[PDB]
């Protein structure tokens, strides 16, 4: 509705962000738990 | 008409097409500002360069090694022991002689006036005009520098920079050869691919 | 340029003896400054010039090294030597105390100098054969001196480095060592590991 | 460096004993065959799999039985941190070039503080890639990086 | 070592005072000149230079110089004499 659309795009905007960065770094953890280190190289 | 990296898309702006390799390929436009372009344009062709003779270097060797007219180790061994003289002493010399040399385009680059000076005696010149594409001993047969005879030089060299990224990220993973890698894919491409190999 | 394509600098117009333009930091802005510095060049070069010989010739023979000479003021006594003979004045307190007398009263009386240092280039008693007579042939003499000064004062360094590192000194010597394989005994060996 | 490497260190090794003696002693209430159990039995496996990989990485360990790091430079330990780090700075650049290079889209333009409280998502989304190449910034600094105003 | 050391180092020392760095030690004296607060520093505080004493029938030399070198020249000896019976003994 574009007008909808910007409703969206305000704080709303930071709260899909970190919510999606949060669930990346979940999974992240969840994928490798634990690490106190980068041990790739 | 230009060459469209992306069909749909237009070009930049700052991309005239008046250089070789346009194909209005900027999308992060790291080229907006021309001088950035000026230096980009001339590390593209050095990256672009050494990466034709890398890919070349690496890639030959291994493929007679197979056939057996010589034997020499993979590129990723030439480094451990066997030659005359040290790692370090060719370090050194390497570095001196790459020190001079560029220490010495670099100021054809800023201004392109470095052309005399040859050899410490000042009876031999280069003469040309164009920053990258030096002329006199530099291109003994005299092959026309035309331009399109650069759109060439530039495709090959953003090729083997692909191969190069190719051969050093296949490497890992692979712990074995291009050519290697070429032929487990070859015996049989279905069951060899990055899927069974990660 | 000195720097094959690269503008020398506004002060510098190449007149100076030993101009090639190089002043990366532009130390030489200033006038007074600069003609300060003409003159410690050719005063950092008088001595090294005189050093490399005072360090490479008694090698040649029993200096053993320049380093190695200064080993018995370290111990009490010394008395040290110059030809295998003891003294004269063998103690470092007696060398100490002439060696400042001596010298703080050279140096000074350069202090109190007044047309440049006269101009750096004295010529008193100093150019007996008046070397400096003719001005056409007295510039191209300073030339040879601050390119030999230069040339002077860079091998003494390698020196002091080489002198590092390789505290079995040997400048003379190393240089044997690079002879012997050069390839695998270069700096670049240094610069590395083991 | 005067601490121990943790795989041969006896302090470390009776934290993971001690650890999993007390979860298995949680263990027994739940007899077996149970969403507990198995829940348990994963930090159990969970728990070896960590001190397993500390000691895999060598890192050292304090008198304290805990692993310790490393942050002079020492090639050994670039894991503890230099190499962490250069991912972090990257990343923080990143953010900070596409910050900056909004509000340089923003700046001239209508009411710009309207576009700052209200995202302009379709720029930002053609922006945020741009921080890929952030560290090309240093070639913005060899010319237009900081305002000569102030 | 005798008391003979004292003597010496503090005849160079005047020696040197003397007929070495006294011209331009004067130099200086006159450049960096008195000091002064605002300007002068006579001008209230009682106190200002002595000029009599000050002044000396030498062609060149004062009675406070001679303090000054004699007195580098005993800390100097003194510097020599102690050092020598300290002993002491490095690598
Ligand atoms: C120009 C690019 C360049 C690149 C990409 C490499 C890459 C490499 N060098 Mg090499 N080098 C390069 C230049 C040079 N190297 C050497 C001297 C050596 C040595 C002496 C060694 C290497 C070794 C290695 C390899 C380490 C193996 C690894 O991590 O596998 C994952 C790696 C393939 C090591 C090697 O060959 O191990 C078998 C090794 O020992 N390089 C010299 C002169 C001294 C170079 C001069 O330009
Ligand atoms: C509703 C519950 C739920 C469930 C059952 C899952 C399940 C899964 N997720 Mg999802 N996730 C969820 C919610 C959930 N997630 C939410 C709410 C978010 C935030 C919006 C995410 C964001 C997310 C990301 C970013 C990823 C997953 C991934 C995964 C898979 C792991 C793939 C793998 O093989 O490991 C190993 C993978 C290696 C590379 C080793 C797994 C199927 C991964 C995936 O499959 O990518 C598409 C992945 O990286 N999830
Ligand atoms: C791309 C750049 C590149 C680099 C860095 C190298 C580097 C090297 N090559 Mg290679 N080579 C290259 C390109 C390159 N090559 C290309 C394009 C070809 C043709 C396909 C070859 C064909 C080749 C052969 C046949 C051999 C090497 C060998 C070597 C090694 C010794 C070189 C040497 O003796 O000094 C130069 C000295 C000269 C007298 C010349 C060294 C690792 C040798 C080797 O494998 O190790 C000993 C050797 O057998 N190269
Ligand atoms: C006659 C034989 C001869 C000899 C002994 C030299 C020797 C030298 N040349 Mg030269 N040169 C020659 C012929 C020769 N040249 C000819 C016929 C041309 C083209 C007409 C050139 C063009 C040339 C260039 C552009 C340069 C040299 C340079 C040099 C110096 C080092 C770089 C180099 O290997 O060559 C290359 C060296 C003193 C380099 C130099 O002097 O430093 C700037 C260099 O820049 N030469
Ligand atoms: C070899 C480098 C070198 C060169 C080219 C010069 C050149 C010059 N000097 Mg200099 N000088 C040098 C080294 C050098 N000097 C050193 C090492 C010292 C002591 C640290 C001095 C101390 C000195 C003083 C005090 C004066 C000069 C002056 C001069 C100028 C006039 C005299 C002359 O031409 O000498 C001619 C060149 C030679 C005689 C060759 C010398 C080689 C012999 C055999 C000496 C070897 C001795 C041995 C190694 C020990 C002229 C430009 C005078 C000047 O500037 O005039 C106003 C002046 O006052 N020089
Ligand atoms: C121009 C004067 C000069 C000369 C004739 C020499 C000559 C020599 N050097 Mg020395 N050096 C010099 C200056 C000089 N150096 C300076 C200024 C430094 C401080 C950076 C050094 C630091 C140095 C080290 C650490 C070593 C040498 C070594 C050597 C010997 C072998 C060459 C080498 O290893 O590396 C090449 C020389 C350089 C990389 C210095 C660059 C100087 C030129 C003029 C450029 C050889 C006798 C090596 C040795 O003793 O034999 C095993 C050794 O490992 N040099
Ligand atoms: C306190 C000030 C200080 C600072 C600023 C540094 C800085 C550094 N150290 Mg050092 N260190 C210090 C104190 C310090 N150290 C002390 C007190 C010790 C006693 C153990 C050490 C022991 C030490 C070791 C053993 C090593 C370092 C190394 C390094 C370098 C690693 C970064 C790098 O790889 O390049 C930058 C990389 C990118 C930008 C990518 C860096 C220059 C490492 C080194 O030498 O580098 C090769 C290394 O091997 N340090
Ligand atoms: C306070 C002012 C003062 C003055 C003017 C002197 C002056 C002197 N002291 Mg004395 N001293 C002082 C304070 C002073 N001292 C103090 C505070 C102490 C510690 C309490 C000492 C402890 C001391 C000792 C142990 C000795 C002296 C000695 C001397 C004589 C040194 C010989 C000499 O002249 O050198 C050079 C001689 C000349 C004639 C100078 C002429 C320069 C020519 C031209 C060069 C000299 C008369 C020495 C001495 O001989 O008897 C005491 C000596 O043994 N002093
Ligand atoms: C080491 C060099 C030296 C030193 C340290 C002195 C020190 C001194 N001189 Mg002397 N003088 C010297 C060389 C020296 N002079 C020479 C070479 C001459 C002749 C060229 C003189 C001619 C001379 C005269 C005429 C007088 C002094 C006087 C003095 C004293 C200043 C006044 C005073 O002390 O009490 C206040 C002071 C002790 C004055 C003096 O003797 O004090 C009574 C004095 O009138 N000097
Ligand atoms: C364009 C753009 C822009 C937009 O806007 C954005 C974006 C997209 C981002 C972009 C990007 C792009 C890219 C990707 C690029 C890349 C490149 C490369 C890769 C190169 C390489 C490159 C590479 C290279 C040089 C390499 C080289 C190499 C060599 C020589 C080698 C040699 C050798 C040999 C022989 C042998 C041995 O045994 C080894 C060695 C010794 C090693």
């Amino acid at each position: 509705r574009d007008l909808k659309t910007y409703l969206s795009v305000a704080p709303v905007a930071s709260t899909l962000w970190f919510a999606a960065l949060a669930g990346l770094l979940i999974e992240i953890n969840r994928l490798f738990p634990d690490a106190l280190t980068f041990p790739f190289f | 008409k230009k060459g469209e990296w992306l069909p749909g898309l237009a070009s930049p702006g700052y991309l005239t097409g008046s250089l070789p390799g346009d194909n209005g390929f900027d999308p992060l436009g790291l080229a907006e500002d021309p001088e950035n372009l000026r230096w980009f344009v001339q590390a593209e062709l050095v990256n672009g360069r050494w990466a034709m003779l890398g890919v070349a270097g690496m890639l030959l060797p291994e493929v007679f090694t197979s056939i057996g007219i010589i034997n020499v180790p993979k590129w990723y061994d030439a480094g451990k022991e066997e030659y005359f003289a040290s790692s370090s002493t060719l370090f050194v010399i390497e570095f001196i002689l790459s020190h001079y040399v560029e220490i010495r385009r670099w100021q054809d680059i800023k201004n392109p006036g470095s052309v005399n000076q040859d050899p410490i005696f000042k009876q031999y010149s280069l003469p040309a005009g164009e920053v990258g594409y030096p002329g006199g001993i530099f291109n003994p047969l005299n092959f026309a520098p035309t331009l399109e005879a650069k759109e060439k030089e530039i495709a090959n060299g953003r090729l083997a920079m692909l191969a190069f990224l190719g051969f050093i990220i296949q490497h890992n993973v692979t712990g074995k050869g291009p050519f290697d890698n070429l032929l487990q894919h070859i015996s049989d491409p279905w069951h060899n691919t990055i899927v069974q190999t990660l | 340029d000195w720097m094959p394509g690269q503008p020398r600098p506004s002060y510098l117009d190449g007149s100076a003896p030993g101009d090639f333009g190089f002043d990366p930091l532009r130390l030489g802005e200033v006038p007074e400054n600069l003609e300060r510095f003409k003159e410690s060049e050719l005063i950092h070069c008088r001595w090294a010039m005189l050093a490399v010989p005072g360090i490479l010739v008694p090698e040649a023979l029993g200096l053993g090294n320049w380093v190695k000479a200064q080993e018995w003021a370290a111990l009490p006594g010394g008395q040290a030597t110059y030809l295998g003979n003891p003294v004269p004045w063998g103690t470092l307190p007696t060398i100490l105390v002439i060696e400042f007398l001596s010298i703080a009263f050279v140096e000074h009386q350069r202090s109190m100098e007044k047309d440049p240092e006269k101009k750096k280039y004295p010529g008193g008693a100093f150019d007996p054969l008046g070397y400096s007579k003719d001005p056409k042939k007295f510039h191209e003499y300073k030339i040879k001196e601050v390119k030999n000064g230069r040339l002077a004062l860079l091998a003494f360094v390698g020196i002091c480095v080489q002198q590092s590192a390789y505290p079995g000194t040997g400048p003379l010597e190393n240089l044997a060592t690079h002879l012997a394989d050069p390839w695998h005994n270069n700096i670049g060996i240094n610069v590395l590991i083991p | 460096s005067g601490l121990t490497p943790c795989k041969e260190s006896k302090q470390f090794a009776k934290r993971e004993k001690q650890s999993i003696k007390k979860l298995e002693s949680s263990l027994k209430i739940y007899a077996a065959d149970s969403a507990p159990a198995l829940a348990i039995n994963a930090t159990i496996e969970k728990t070896k799999r960590r001190f397993d990989n500390y000691a895999k990485q060598g890192l050292l360990c304090g008198a304290d039985g805990l692993p310790h790091l490393i942050v002079s430079g020492d090639q050994r330990h670039w894991g503890e941190f230099i190499t962490p780090g250069i991912l972090f700075l990257y990343i923080a650049g990143w953010i900070g070039w596409v910050g900056r290079s909004y509000l340089i889209a923003i700046r001239d333009e209508k009411k710009p503080t309207q576009k700052e409280i209200i995202i302009d998502v379709p720029l930002a989304s053609r922006l945020v890639f741009r921080g890929f190449s952030w560290p090309i910034a240093a070639y913005r600094e060899l010319l237009n990086g900081e305002l000569v105003a102030k | 070592n005798p008391s003979l050391v004292i003597s010496l180092s503090t005849g160079l020392s005047l020696f040197l005072g003397r007929f070495v760095f006294f011209n331009f030690q004067r130099e200086n004296v006159a450049k960096q000149g008195l000091p002064e607060q605002n300007g002068v520093t006579h001008f209230e505080a009682g106190d200002s230079r002595a000029k009599e004493y000050a002044g000396v029938s030498k062609s060149a030399a004062a009675l406070v110089d001679v303090l000054a070198w004699g007195s580098i020249g005993h800390i100097v000896a003194y510097y020599i004499l102690a050092t020598s019976s300290n002993g002491y003994d490095p690598k």
